[PDB]
RNA sequence: GGUCUUGUAGCUCAGUCGGUAGAGCAACGGUCUGAAGAACCGUGUGUCGGCAGUUCGAUUCUGCCCGAGACCACCA
RNA sequence: ACCUCGAUGUCGACUCAUCUCAUCCUCGAGCUGAAGCAGGUUCGAAGGGUUCGGCUGUUCGCCGAUUAAAGAGAUACGUGAGUUGGGUUCAAACCGUCGUGAGACAGGUUGGUCCCUAUCUAUUGUGCCCGUAGGAAGAUUGAAGAGUGUUGCUUCUAGUA
RNA sequence: UACUAAGUGGAAAAGGAUGUGAAAGUGCUAAAACAGCAAGGAUGUUGGCUUAGAAGCAGCCAUCGUUUAAAGAGUGCGUAA
């Protein structure tokens, strides 16, 4: 099993993913129509290696390791953590912690916002 | 490579590398350092190579010091020749180490880097190598 | 099986064995292993 | 032998009227007569023919698209040719810059203000610099992108001539040639692959082994795309390199993309 | 391999040789030329091969090195 | 510069070759960036064999054409009380060079005469005395042993994996 | 009384080693320590340069956090990631 993430606006790209056992079309129109709210977007997607494999696909909301670029209003995800890229507002990242909150091992808001600022140390910015 | 500034005389004795360290006897700059088991003679191309081994493996930074200084020369007599003209014709500068003799130390990126690096740099040279640390 | 005079473990698998009192390093690898090294 | 040329230009009408999807060409540069085949098989069922069939004995070599020249950070020379070859005096000098142009081809700007050089001597001069780029001290390939500023000169009396002012511009952009270290440019070639999933790292390493610009992948509808823009040398043997690893089921699209600078290994060995 | 000599302007050559670098040409400006060349008048260029020493300052004196050139390879 | 200057015959070629493996091919195996073919690699290891010519007096050197292959070291640059002497090294002469000239040049050229009647050890075949315990006549086994331990082609398997 | 496993003795080293034996120590454990085994060995997360992708892990640069008894941007092998 493997780990997937890829552009919301169609389902259709990937070659790996249609020759699991499961047809093209049915999981390009049927994720395209379950993100026909909100598409055209990097998406994180997951899918189990079954043997009649008809349909064993579900997404998930957008990732959360270098995604404090958006609340950072700034891109280039840094290499180093030699420099600080920019600012967030403390406030930002606890609601996205919060939002990210159910996803994860974190059972408060608050093990979910260390878990943002250890994936933020890579950045080079932390919850500031 | 190495070579004194001015030489009075070119041609002193032979060399004897008997006897214990005298001068440099211990690692006084380090942290870790390398002891020769045996008096020998260090010339130019092996000092060098063992100098670029430890830059090669000492990777952006890291501080090294060898104890002495390539000072004593070597003449080469003149081949196919009989016996008797003089002394030998002046060749390569060369530096003597005694019976148990500190000759080089090692700091900045710590034991495991620097015990990898001596070994790189004994690699090189004939002697016996040991490899110690400075205590404080 | 190489021959060599300092065997170090290159691979993970460098095992030795005096057997029939010779001495084989041995390797799960058929490159690895060595001989009188 | 030109005859021989002669005679494989003979067989050559003999087996296209069979099939003519091969091509031939007779470089005006290389001069060597390139002649396409399909494999290994296809190669050596034309020469059975040129030998048994046609009774044509030809030698076999290796494909021939060389290069193309240049040279590095710029410089300002003179020329001087004071000389005679026939029966009076002959003299000319003019002062021009060498400057190199990375987008451009052979470009002319003047500073003749204090009258050094008429207007009727602005032409020739650009013709000198146009035909004494064509040779190059290492291995020979006339050198472009190159911006030219002719600075100052001297016409004198009848001993000047227009041949003349343009051989002195020859002799100065062959000595600012050789002193501003010239360089050379291979030609690059856009390969498209696209392959369902067998060769993806058989290609992959290849291409790092081999030659070639790369970076990473693309994800067709249902494939894998990969483009590199690679030296055409590196095609030599690659069109079976792929077919024997793909078992014949390979397939691309080749497209010149460039000339790109050639690396010292490449300086090394195509020189004498 | 030494046994010697030489290394001086951009070429060829001298030096109170322990107290100064100068000649013909190469080389620019002018004279002049219905065409130029040629010719003439004034330049200028200078670690005296590289190092060390002695003293007094080494282009010279001593030693070493480097490049090149002249002589020979026991038993003949 | 240590025995041999009251003498250690040295070039090449021929023949006799033998021995060593630190192995060139044939043998076996392992690894392999060794699919097979086609290769390299490392080990065991001397059982064997490892060509014919041109130039050169002439090894060393090249080439030509071959075998499956066209290895090296040691035997006084193996091998003259085994063969020759084209060769450095006689007397002779000549070219060039040098030296006042006489003369000399790992410069060249023309050539220029190799003595051996064998005592023993050795060694190869062939014998005599007698031995081994009555004499004579046979059959014998076999102790250390001696001698060969080389290899290629074609075809089928099979155009098979 | 200790040692030998090499006939070392009965020639040599650069080198390397869970070879043997002894000594000086340093920790845990009979509740059953260690070896092996039945398993798990996870998430933010496919962090970014980039290999016509950075994805755990070609490499390079950072080189953290959450639950857990356990999990390291991972310990490595290995894959085109």
């Amino acid at each position: 099993i493997a780990k997937i993430n890829l552009l919301g606006g169609q389902a259709k790209p990937g070659p790996a993913l249609a020759s699991v056992g499961i047809n093209m079309g049915e999981f390009t129109k049927q994720f395209n129509e379950k993100t026909k709210d909100k598409q055209g977007e990097m998406i994180p997607c997951v899918i189990t290696a079954y043997n009649d494999k008809s349909f064993d696909f579900i997404l998930k909301t957008t990732p959360v390791s270098i995604l404090l670029k958006q609340a950072a209003k700034l891109e280039k995800g840094a290499k180093n953590a030699k420099t600080i890229v920019g600012k967030i507002t403390m406030a930002k990242a606890k609601e996205i912690a919060q939002y990210k909150l159910v996803d994860l091992n974190a059972n408060t808001v608050e093990a979910a916002l260390k878990m943002v600022l250890g994936t933020a140390k890579q950045m080079g910015i932390e919850v500031i | 490579m190495l070579q004194p500034k001015r030489t009075k005389y070119r041609k002193p004795h032979n060399v004897s590398y008997e006897g214990k360290a005298k001068g440099n006897s211990y690692v006084a700059f380090g942290e870790y350092g390398l002891v020769a088991t045996k008096g020998n003679w260090i010339d130019a191309r092996a000092i060098e190579s063992a100098r670029i081994a430890i830059s090669k493996c000492l990777g952006k930074t890291g501080k090294m010091w060898i104890r002495i200084f390539p000072h004593m020369s070597k003449t080469k007599k003149p081949l196919e020749v009989r016996m008797g003209s003089g002394k030998g014709n002046p060749e390569f500068w060369v530096a003597v180490v005694k019976q148990g003799t500190v000759m080089f130390e090692v700091a900045n990126i710590p034991e495991s880097q620097m015990i990898k690096a001596l070994t790189r740099a004994g690699h090189k040279l004939p002697v016996t190598w040991k490899i110690l640390k400075r205590e404080e | 099986m190489k021959v060599r005079a300092s065997v170090k473990p290159i691979c993970k698998d460098c095992k030795i064995i005096k057997r029939h009192q010779i001495v084989r390093v041995i390797c799960k690898t058929q490159k690895h292993k060595q001989r009188q090294g | 032998t030109k005859a021989d040329q002669e005679k494989m230009s003979i067989a050559l009408s003999k087996l296209a009227e069979e099939d003519p999807t091969f091509k031939t060409f007779t470089d005006p540069e290389t001069g060597q007569t390139i002649i396409a085949g399909m494999g290994e098989l296809h190669l050596d069922i034309l020469v059975d023919r040129m030998r048994r069939e046609f009774k044509v004995e030809v030698n076999v070599g290796a494909p021939q698209v060389s290069f193309r020249e240049t040279f590095n950070k710029e410089s300002e020379v003179e020329g001087k040719y004071i000389k005679q070859s026939g029966g009076r005096g002959q003299y000319g000098h003019v002062k021009i810059r060498f400057e190199p142009n990375k987008d451009k081809g052979f470009e002319f700007v003047d500073k003749i203000v204090g009258g050094r050089i008429p207007r009727e001597y602005i032409k020739p001069v650009q013709a000198g610099l146009e035909n004494a780029m064509a040779s190059g001290p290492l291995a020979g390939y006339p050198m472009i992108d190159i911006k030219a500023t002719l600075f100052d000169g001297s016409f004198h009396e009848v001993d000047s001539s227009e041949m003349a002012f343009k051989i002195a511009a020859s002799l100065a952009l062959k000595e600012a040639g050789k002193v501003c270290s010239p360089v050379l440019l291979e030609p690059i070639m856009a390969i498209e692959v696209t392959v369902p999933e067998q060769y993806f790292g058989d290609t992959m390493g290849d291409i790092s082994s081999r030659r070639g610009l790369i970076e990473g992948t693309e994800q067709r509808d249902n494939v894998q795309v990969i483009k590199a823009k690679v030296p055409l040398k590196e095609m030599f043997g690659y069109a079976t390199d792929l077919r024997s690893f793909s078992q014949g089921r390979g397939n691309y699209v080749m497209q010149f993309s460039h000339y790109a600078e050639t690396p010292k290994s490449v300086v090394n060995e195509i020189i004498a």
